[PDB]
Formats: structure tokens, C-alpha cells, sequence
């Protein structure tokens, strides 16, 4: 029942959690992200969450258990949805369309250092509309 | 698995007996002190039991046996050096010692002298296969024994230090004892012959072969592929092989021509006067593949899962990497009857998409054809044109019946702008970057025919009278190309539209062609005219003024300006991308206190 581009976006997703790369989240593989993201846990907490989407009990959640979890959900379009949602945050601007110069405003967040001419050479690849400002359309394109 | 080397196929000479003696000598020497260091001294009786040693005696009073234990690690080491190839060539020392012809012995040292680093690897070498013998003699040891895997039966690198000493020390000594005898032993082969010149070896040459006889075979691919198209069922065993080559060639070819641009761009023209010298050949398939990669991806999009952007990247990026001037000068016909049908397909195509687009509004190949024309195709053009301009080698490219074919291509596109629509208004972004590749592709003014007679190098007149009529020539040099206007008419069209200050909803063709075409063009008659090229004088290109300069320049930043009022929106952003030419273009001294006003406008 899950479309078939869906489990696609889930296969990357699931990735995204599976630095690894054996398709099992260990209970500190997965801990390392939440304290990525700021929240603190035990290992008591990380240990009891995990166990209610384990459905085989080996203690790693794979794939088809994960996909599970997924259909538990209603993502039925909260994926294009956090698309749009990012789209018009980095929209600082608020023309609709995305200038490049904030591009490197936000990515510095993280903590990376690209130049500042650079990445409007990437944003041109972006823009095959040749926009020149990066709107939701260049958005979906890249996503 | 131990691969043996074979010593019976050679023999010992007998010239090299004296040094082989002679090294015999001296492992009886090391032996022999050896033994004394050790405790063992001269005995009266060769008795094991009795715990003595007679053998302090001179090599001159040991046994043959004794001899030949010192021979035969000697001669097979010889045999497996000369079964090497390893020639040995004439020295002094024979010459010097044949004109000479209770004792301590001493044996020279081989630590001090220090062995060249080619020897060095020949030695490396050789003691690994005297590891690998002796590997071959543990080995059917082990046989033997049943059992037991010595840890030793890893090859000679696998092998530690400590592993490989004492057969390193055996090659160091062995050449070393040579040497200091003098005998000098090297390699038995020299290069008979390298064929440099050839283009073939070229890693660059090979790959491309493979590239076009790859593309050959998929081009077959879709030739099978539509001898199924008239059935219902295209799934075909090519499956496979046109999905590899989606995923395999179009992203290899992507990836090694954005990684070598500047090998393919220049000949080591500019950069890397050292080498990066891509071949006048090679250049000439690289054209070659480009055009029938062009040929394949035309009327078969909708085959392509997908991934026809992929292809668009490839073929832009091959755009950018294509080289005219070096076919030109040095082309094959191959080459030229492809360059020849790629503008002849581009001109029935853009002649069958002013036909559907108007006939088939309402009603598979149209769609593909359709989807070709908005997104596959103005790009492409637009970087041929991009490249012809960047590098100029469009003057002799398109110098016969290519002005023409351009010419008239010019008029299909200048028609399809001037036409609107719906798809015409999603495409105003293309024609504005596509025409100013054109414009500063172009290299006789073909808005202005007034100077271009003046202009020597020109269809018309270098075709003169008869090759006039030869080609498709009308006898007329703007006739041939009607819709387009002058530098003159362009010139009015302009003013007057700045006098009007049109919408951008009202004329989006105007503004999404003509400028960029313009902020394009320009250029090129900077050096064609007295403009940047103040010699040549009544023979350029063109002539302009710096009064015409300043009026246009007067009458575009005032439209800039009126255009303000409407947010000035992101198409002029898109314009914006080759209006950075014409802000290089513009002299520091405005950049003085003449555009400072509209950057502060901006900044607002
Ligand atoms: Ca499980
Ligand atoms: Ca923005
Ligand atoms: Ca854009």
C-alpha cells in the first residue's frame, strides 16, 4: 500500500539514521543524533523506545520493522509540506523567491564555510529555470 | 601457489670462475672468522663428538665438497640472475689482477659502500624470488610433514622486516661482493622504440573509441527499440545494456569532461605550457561525439526514463568542451556531414515545431518532440552558440553556408519569440540567454549589413558570385535573414521604447530576446570595430560611438529605472546572468559616479 517513490524516500531516510551502514540502528547510533539535535537521554529511555518499534526483538529495528513505524503515521503529504515549511523560512527575503547570498547565511549553521560566490555557481546548476533567486520550483527540482 | 623460476635453460660461463672462486674465498674467510669469534679453532681430527673444528685451513687446503656448498648457492644465483636477463659486460679489474697474478684472514665489509636505487630494486627483487625458493623448498617440506602451516608461507611483501632481512642481506652482500670485485651487472633490456607520436596510446584516445562504439551500439539499441516501437511490447533483452549505458557512459562522460575541461578547452594554449595538449584528432571525435550523441537523443526522449536531463547536462557540458577552429582547419568528413545534418536536423525541427505548435493544439512523438523543443533543445543551442562566442572559433566554423543555416535558424527563432503563448511565456527565460549566445556566437554583424560587406570575412563575399549561387544564397546578405532588424532599427526600437516605458506583461519578448541578445552581441564588435580595436580602420566589423554607447546605455538604465516601480521582479535577475558581462564591460570611470545611483537603488 505505500507508494513506491515513498519506501524510495524512506530508503535514504532510513540511511540517514544508519551511519553504519548494516541497516540496524543500535541504541547508541541512534543516541548520537538526539544529542545532535540537543535533547539529553538515559540509556534506559533510548533502550524502552526501541523496544516498542522492534517487532522481532533483536533489539536493532531494520528496514520492513521501520516501514512499519513509518505506516504508522499519516506522512501523506508532510513531505512536500517540510519542503514548502523550509522554502519559505529561508525565504528571508519574502520576494517568493530565494536569494543566494542568505543561502550561505544558513548553511553556516551547521557549521560548514563554502565560499560566498561559490555556491551561486551550485544555485545556477539549481537554477535550470535560470532564475538567478531560487524559488519552491528550483526547491522541488532539487528535492 | 609459488611460481618457479627456471635455471635450467642456462649455464654458468666459465670467464666469471675467477670471481666465483674468489667469492668462494671470501665466504670461507666469513665462515672461518666466524668460527674463531665463536670459539671454534683449528683441531688436529675432524671429529663432531670430540667437539672440534679443522677447518681454520686455507681455501687452498679445504676439500672440493667444501667448494661446491660455496659454488652452489653461488651458481644458482648466477643462473636465476642471468635466466633474469641481466646481461654482464667487460670491466678493468680482470685485466688488473691478471697483471697481478697461524694466519688471520680478513674479509672486506659490504656495510660501507651503498648500492644505486634501480640495483637496489633489481636486489629487492631477486631476493624475493630467492624467498620464493626457499617458500618452494619449505613447501614440499611441508608436504612432507603432513601438517604444521609455517607462518613464513606469506608471500615476500607480506613478509615484515625482520622476514625479509636475511634474504635482503644475501642480495646487498652478493652485489655487493660483485661490485668491490668490480663486475657491474645491469639491466640486459633498452626501449628499442616508443611511439610517442601515436594518439592511440593516449588513455584520452582509447576511452573515446570506446565511448563512440559504445554510443554506436546503443544507437543500434534504438533502432531495435523502434523496430519494436510499431508493437505493443518493447521490453527487449537490450534492457540491460541501454540501462548501463543510461547509468554508466552519460555520467562517466559527465564526470571525466567537467573533470578535464581545461585538457579538452586548450590545447595547452593558456594554461600547462608543460602538456594537457589535446590532439587536433582528438578534438575532431570529441565533435564526432558530441554530434551523434546529439543525433541519439533527438525524437527518442520519451524511451529515456527520466533521465533525458541527465543527457541534457552531458550534451551542455560537451557544448562547453566542443572545439571548432582545430575540425575546421583539420576536419574529417564524418565531421562535416555531421556538423552539415545537425544543422540541417535542427532546421527541420524547428520547421516541424512552428508546424505542431500551431496545427496540433489539439488532438507518443508529438509529446516527446514538444517536450524536446521547451526544455532539450533552447539550452543546447544556446550553449553551441555559448562556445562558438567564448572561444571565437566560430569566424571559420560557420564561415560557409553555416552563416546561412544560422541565419535562417536565427529567423525560426526570432519567430518563435515574437509568437506567444503559454509555453512561450514559460520559455521568455531561454530565448533571452539563448540569443545572446547567438549574438556573441554570430561574427558579422547580422543585425547591420552596412559594414559587413566591408567585412572580408563574410558569407557572401568570401563566397563571392558563384559559390553565391552554389550555396543557399539569395544574393542578398540580409535578405537572406528578413525578420531580424539592424543595429540602426534596433537602435529607433529601443528609444522609443524607453520613451513608452512598456510593461513587462505587455512586450516579455522584448525584453526576454532582444537585451540579452544585445549585452551579448556587443562584445564581440568591441574588437571588431574601431571600438576596441581602433586599427583596421573602415575595415572592422562595425563602427560605433561612444555616444551611441552612452544614449543606449541612457535609455536601458532609464527603463531600469521606470522598472523599479513593478519590484523589477527576478527576470531581469535572470537577464542578470549575462548583463555581468556587460558590468565588466562597463568602464570603471561610470563605475565612478554615473551607476553609483542604481547599485544604491539596488541596495535599497
Ligand atoms: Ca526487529
Ligand atoms: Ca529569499
Ligand atoms: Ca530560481
Amino acid at each position: 500500500q505505500l507508494t513506491e517513490e515513498q519506501i524510495a524516500e524512506f530508503k535514504e531516510a532510513f540511511s540517514l539514521f544508519d551511519k553504519d551502514g548494516d541497516g540496524t540502528i543500535t541504541t547508541k547510533e541512534l543516541g548520537t543524533v538526539m544529542r545532535s539535535l540537543g535533547q539529553n537521554p538515559t540509556e534506559a529511555e533510548l533502550q524502552d523506545m526501541i523496544n516498542e518499534v522492534d517487532a522481532d526483538g533483536n533489539g536493532t529495528i531494520d528496514f520492513p520493522e521501520f516501514l512499519t513505524m513509518m505506516a504508522r503515521k499519516m506522512k501523506d503529504t508532510d513531505s512536500e509540506e517540510e519542503i514548502r515549511e523550509a522554502f519559505r523560512v529561508f525565504d528571508k527575503d519574502g520576494n517568493g523567491y530565494i536569494s543566494a547570498a542568505e543561502l550561505r547565511h544558513v548553511m553556516t549553521n551547521l557549521g560548514e564555510k563554502l565560499t560566498d560566490e561559490e555556491v551561486d555557481e551550485m544555485i545556477r546548476e539549481a537554477d535550470i529555470d535560470g532564475d538567478g533567486q531560487v524559488n519552491y520550483e528550483e526547491f522541488v527540482q532539487m528535492m | 601457489n609459488p611460481q618457479p623460476v627456471d635455471t635450467s635453460n642456462i649455464t654458468i660461463p666459465e670467464k666469471l670462475e675467477y670471481f666465483i672462486n674468489k667469492y668462494a674465498e671470501h665466504s670461507h674467510d666469513k665462515w672461518s672468522m666466524d668460527k674463531l669469534a665463536n670459539g671454534w679453532i683449528y683441531g688436529e681430527i675432524y671429529s663432531d663428538s670430540s667437539k672440534v673444528q679443522p677447518l681454520m685451513k686455507p681455501y687452498k687446503l679445504l676439500s672440493e665438497k667444501e667448494k661446491e656448498i660455496y659454488r652452489w648457492p653461488i651458481k644458482e644465483s648466477l643462473k636465476t640472475m642471468l635466466a633474469w636477463g641481466w646481461r654482464i659486460e667487460r670491466t678493468r679489474e680482470g685485466d688488473s689482477m691478471a697483471l697481478y697474478n697461524g694466519y688471520s684472514p680478513r674479509a672486506i665489509d659490504m656495510s660501507n659502500v651503498t648500492l644505486s636505487r634501480d640495483l637496489h630494486a633489481m636486489a629487492e627483487m631477486m631476493a624475493e624470488n630467492y624467498h620464493n625458493i626457499w617458500a618452494k623448498k619449505k613447501k614440499m617440506e611441508l608436504e612432507s610433514k603432513g601438517g604444521g602451516n609455517h607462518p613464513l608461507l606469506v608471500p615476500y611483501d607480506t613478509l615484515t622486516a625482520k622476514e625479509k632481512a636475511k634474504d635482503r642481506e644475501k642480495a646487498q652482500d652478493i652485489l655487493k661482493f660483485l661490485q668491490i670485485n668490480g663486475y657491474a651487472v645491469s639491466r640486459g633490456f633498452k626501449d628499442l622504440e616508443l611511439d610517442t607520436p601515436s594518439i592511440e596510446k593516449r588513455f584520452a584516445y582509447s576511452f573515446l573509441q570506446q565511448l563512440i562504439r559504445y554510443v554506436d551500439e546503443a544507437h543500434q539499441y534504438i533502432l531495435e527499440f523502434d523496430g519494436g516501437s510499431r508493437g505493443k511490447g518493447e521490453h527487449f533483452p537490450y534492457e540491460q545494456e541501454i540501462k548501463f549505458f543510461a547509468k554508466v557512459v552519460l555520467p562517466l562522460i559527465d564526470q571525466y569532461f567537467k573533470n578535464h575541461r581545461l585538457y579538452f578547452l586548450s590545447a595547452a594554449s593558456r594554461p600547462l605550457c608543460s602538456g594537457g595538449h589535446a590532439s587536433n584528432k582528438e578534438k575532431e571525435m570529441v565533435t564526432s561525439l558530441f554530434c551523434k550523441l546529439g543525433v541519439l537523443v533527438r525524437h527518442r526522449i520519451s524511451l529515456f526514463g527520466n533521465d533525458a536531463t541527465s543527457i541534457v547536462n552531458c550534451l551542455h557540458i560537451l557544448g562547453q568542451t566542443l572545439d571548432a577552429r582545430t575540425v575546421m582547419k583539420t576536419g574529417l568528413e564524418s565531421v562535416k556531414s555531421a556538423l552539415r545534418a545537425f544543422l540541417d536536423n535542427a532546421a527541420e525541427d524547428l520547421e516541424k515545431t512552428m508546424e505542431n505548435l500551431k496545427q496540433g493544439q489539439f488532438t507518443k512523438g508529438v509529446t516527446q518532440i514538444i517536450n524536446y523543443t521547451t526544455v532539450a533543445l533552447l539550452p543546447m543551442l544556446s550553449s553551441l552558440f555559448e562556445h562558438i562566442g567564448q572561444h571565437q572559433f566560430g569566424e571559420d566554423l560557420i564561415l560557409e553556408d553555416v552563416q546561412v543555416s544560422c541565419y535562417r535558424i536565427l529567423t525560426s527563432l526570432y519567430a518563435l519569440g515574437t509568437s506567444k503563448s503559454i509555453y512561450v511565456e514559460r520559455q521568455r527565460s531561454a530565448l533571452g540567454e539563448c540569443l545572446a549566445a547567438f549574438a556573441g556566437a554570430f561574427p558579422v554583424a547580422f543585425l547591420e549589413t552596412h559594414l559587413d560587406k566591408h567585412n572580408i570575412y563574410s558569407i557572401y563575399n568570401t563566397k563571392s558570385s558563384r559559390e553565391r549561387a552554389a550555396l543557399s544564397l539569395p544574393t542578398n546578405v540580409e535578405d537572406v535573414c528578413p525578420n531580424i532588424p539592424s543595429l540602426e532599427k534596433l537602435m529607433e526600437e529601443i528609444v522609443e521604447l524607453a520613451e513608452s516605458g512598456i510593461r513587462y506583461t505587455q512586450m516579455p519578448h522584448v525584453m526576454e530576446v532582444i537585451l540579452p541578445m544585445l549585452c551579448s552581441y556587443m562584445s564581440r564588435w568591441w574588437e571588431h570595430g574601431p571600438e576596441n580595436n581602433p586599427e583596421r580602420a573602415e575595415m572592422c566589423c562595425t563602427a560605433l560611438n561612444s555616444e551611441h554607447m552612452n544614449t543606449l546605455l541612457g535609455n536601458i538604465l532609464k527603463i531600469i529605472y521606470n522598472n523599479l516601480g513593478i519590484d523589477e521582479g527576478a527576470w531581469m535577475k535572470r537577464l542578470a546572468v549575462f548583463s555581468q558581462p556587460i558590468i565588466n564591460k562597463v568602464k570603471p570611470q561610470l563605475l565612478k559616479t554615473h551607476f553609483l545611483p542604481l547599485m544604491e537603488k539596488l541596495k535599497k
